[PDB]
């Protein structure tokens, strides 16, 4: 009875298929793939962020001159310069005036910003999908429950053992390069470590926030300071991270294709709605109930009522169930024309009750087994008016 | 720096008006809002534009969904199936 | 002058190109890959290890039943047993003699040598391969700087920027699957994670060696004690831990095509000499000397003296050399036919001056270009005697 069952990736919707275990009474499922976060498999390539060419202050020898040394600071920028007469709160102050030297240095440095706001390169593989499936199982009722999408594994989360994927749909919507920001998920081919342009992105390369060493191609070029005066001239492009804020591309989490959403998280790319999962239960035997415990309701009649045309349950029909004992009889229709939304209907000796369901096709000509009784539902259904809200039930259209 | 949230912004709820497949969407901001779109399917077709004059806009919806975000109000998401009868 | 150079991948011997700048003097190269570590990208899929049967101690009840609970251990093995009169030291102790029941409980667990003496498997993917490439160049004399693959890579050590590959030859020597061990690395097909049958590889399969779960298919059978005495069989089969070291495949550093070396070390595979990498260099203007000041050598004569048709650098050639000034004069030929042992030869005032070499064709046909002066140093070459030693410099074998 181990049920394989292909099943379309989708996330906020049930799939209530029915166990047709040869001996014993049928049993509905409720399978709802309440997520799909993914979770590739990925790598921290660099953190950049914008600068702070904060300038360790310059030395100003009086008369000849102060030979500067390349310091090992990231992008460390240094030029000596003459022909200064620095006005320092007393007007000038070194006697001399051509022999007055002022050496001007500068290194960049991480923000205090780098720490928090950053954006965040990625080298993106595809990794391992996930989810929290319930299942409200059969009279079980209930597991919500972590589980995988690699074919062979299960999670005994409840009491029911069940093995999922893997899926067909590999598309990522993360291409290989990313990079992250905060909550804005950009897949962009950031150049690399060690080589951003200057001004582009990535000016500034930081393997993480703590490393101190990084890659600094800002074009920090220092000029000499004017007319005498302390301070330091620093030539420089504004960063790569201060433009990729306000003339950016948009977000994943709002350009990606077959459904997704996004989180500075484990990365995950949720809700990705694509393809199917070829997923397979084994059930606790113990939940089954025998078949001579159901009642038998052959010799029914089932009909439409108001067929709704659409994706909301409004589909009903009334079934006149003829029973042989009185109690509960699980539903679904094999043929994935209708969906349901009760997976169970209970059952005095036989009376009729109606369900609700949803269809795609004008004529609706969908077997439904009521508990090892099958019956056409065929008739009409009628169009709707009112189509402004989230996704539907029906997801089930074919040519018609 | 730290990672406050700020009390923070909010855009006017939209319009939102019915079509065949087509979300009409009479809209009326406070400031320039980006608005943004992701058509479900394989074939994203996104879009983007700030808004801050009123516009009434329009979105081809299709069969499986859209969604939705006006501003850093939340994303909503939509069924469009039919309505041609 | 950015001189791009096709290059093949051999790990131990100088590749002494010359940049033709038109303008300057050239200058030669000497690239020596001294390593070829690989690190492929990879990801730590489930450490095994040999199982321990830490036996919890059974519980006896001397009159009646003890239900057994399945607990969660790994592979938590518990079967109740009856019909024991269980002799601890006193002969029996229980007074009855059938209600004398005997659970007994064992679980697997990691040994204390899976911390440290276990085998690890890993799903290998392509990742980038690495270099300490030396440079002796020019007359900078020296650079012994790590390096990349990936074609826009420069490393900035010394004085030269250089890039180098992507390399043509992606056999990767590791396959997609791949067992480690110590330092002997297997590329098996191990099975996987949460599967491995019982005496089989993997029958222990943890993620790590701090993961308190894990999955032990090692088949553990409790079976009765004997006779009315304390004890617990355990039947077990050995494990495929214990087996795989005395019933194993060998080593991949030991039946590696194309050349490599292994490390438990970041997974490298080194020095795997195979194919051609595509490297170019921009080289300091700086370093550079301008044409007019090397000697002018043209008008002179080369012939061989005693050619050796091998690999060490058994050839030999005198130069007439017809020189302008004196001094330096970089050597090479760019034809592949030779290799030569010097980069640089000394010049009075129009001398002579025999180079090393090796060569492959017997009549070897090879430009010499001595600073600016091409000469054939046409001949013939004899084969050696003594050929068992490491490997060659010559490794330009053709037509011939």
């Amino acid at each position: 009875y181990e049920h394989t069952a292909v099943m379309p990736n989708k996330v906020g919707i049930p799939y209530k298929a029915l166990v047709e275990r040869p001996g014993y009474a049928p049993v509905h499922l409720q399978i709802q793939l309440v997520n799909t976060r993914i979770i590739p498999s990925t790598n921290l390539e660099y953190i950049t962020c914008k600068y702070k060419t904060k300038v360790p202050s310059p030395v100003v020898k009086c008369c000849g001159a102060t030979q500067c040394t390349s310091k090992p600071h990231p992008d460390y920028q240094c030029q000596v310069f003459t022909g200064v007469y620095p006005f320092m709160w007393g007007g000038a102050y070194c006697f001399c005036d051509t022999e007055n030297t002022q050496m001007s240095e500068a290194y960049v440095e991480r923000s205090e910003e780098c720490s928090i706001d950053h954006a965040k390169a990625y080298k993106v593989h595809t990794g391992t999908v996930q989810a929290m499936v319930n299942i409200t199982y059969g009279s079980v009722s209930w597991r919500s429950a972590d589980v995988y999408v690699n074919g062979e594994t299960p999670a005994k989360i409840g009491d029911a053992k069940l093995i999922i994927g893997p899926l067909s749909s590999a598309w990522s919507p993360f291409d290989n390069k990313v990079v992250v920001y905060g909550h804005e998920v950009y897949n962009y081919d950031f150049p690399e470590y060690g080589t951003g342009k200057a001004g582009s992105f990535g000016d500034l390369q930081s393997r993480t926030s703590t490393s101190n060493d990084l890659y600094a191609n800002t074009n920090l070029k220092l000029q000499r300071p004017q007319a005498g005066i302390v301070h330091t001239p620093f030539t420089q492009a504004p960063s790569g991270f201060e433009r990729w804020k306000r003339d950016k591309g948009a977000p994943l989490n709002d350009v990606a294709p077959f459904g997704c959403s996004i989180a500075l998280e484990p990365l995950r790319a949720e809700n990705c709605a694509v393809g199917s999962i070829p997923i397979s239960i084994d059930i606790p035997d113990a939940a089954f109930t025998r078949i001579s415990e159901t009642p038998t309701v052959s010799d029914l009649e089932c009909k439409i009522t108001e067929c709704t045309y659409a994706s909301d349950f409004g589909g009903i029909a009334t079934v006149a169930y003829k029973s042989s004992k009185a109690g509960n009889c699980p539903i679904h229709s094999p043929s994935g024309v209708a969906v349901i939304k009760e997976n169970d209907v209970t059952l005095a000796e036989s009376g009729s009750f109606t369900f609700h369901f949803s269809t795609a096709n004008i004529h609706p000509a969908f077997k439904l087994q009521v508990c090892t009784s099958a019956v056409t539902c065929k008739g009409d259904c009628k169009p709707p008016k009112d189509h402004i809200v989230d996704y539907p039930a029906q997801h089930t259209e074919s040519f018609t | 720096p730290v990672k406050a949230k700020c009390i923070a912004t909010l855009a006017p709820e939209p319009l939102v008006e019915h079509k065949h497949r087509t979300l009409i969407l009479h809209l009326h901001p406070d400031h320039p809002t980006l608005l943004t779109t992701r058509s479900l399917g394989s074939d994203a077709n996104p879009t983007r534009q700030w808004i801050e004059r009123p516009t009434t806009v329009n979105f081809t919806v299709t069969g499986e969904g859209l969604e939705y975000t006006w501003g850093n109000h939340p994303p909503k998401r939509v069924w469009a199936q039919e309505s041609g009868e």
